[PDB]
């Protein structure tokens, strides 16, 4: 349905 | 409204549960959202010894993931807080170092 997503350092 | 307090310069432990790795998932970690910011990735540890340690900028050297399989915890020890680190701490599972959310510890730290 719904995700959040929190990314790793680039 | 209620949090934890501590004094510039303190430290403070978190803890996590972790299911271990199922099919979607290969870690856990951190991420923290101050008042009126957006979400910021903290830190993310790998199931599999090895596989990866993640630290945002603004935490390392202070702050230390780490984990007990045998316990099927994790664990932040966040040193020399200051100021900047005030927020509120979520945990998360992790995918190759990413935090996925579908319960919160909210910390001020005072100068």
């Amino acid at each position: 349905g719904s995700v959040q997503i929190v990314y790793k350092p680039k | 409204s209620g949090g934890v307090f501590v004094q510039s310069g303190g430290s403070l432990r978190l803890s996590c549960a972790a299911s271990g790795a199922t099919s979607t998932f290969d870690g856990m970690g951190w991420f923290r959202q101050a008042p009126g910011k957006e979400k910021e990735f903290v830190s993310a540890i790998s199931y599999e010894q090895g596989s990866y340690t993640y630290y945002a900028d603004s935490v390392k050297g202070r702050f230390t993931i780490s984990r007990d399989n045998s316990k099927n915890m994790v664990y932040l020890q966040m040193n020399s807080l200051r100021a900047e680190d005030t927020a509120t701490y979520y945990c998360a599972p992790a995918y190759e170092g990413d935090l996925y959310a579908f319960q919160g510890t909210q910390v001020t730290v005072s100068s």
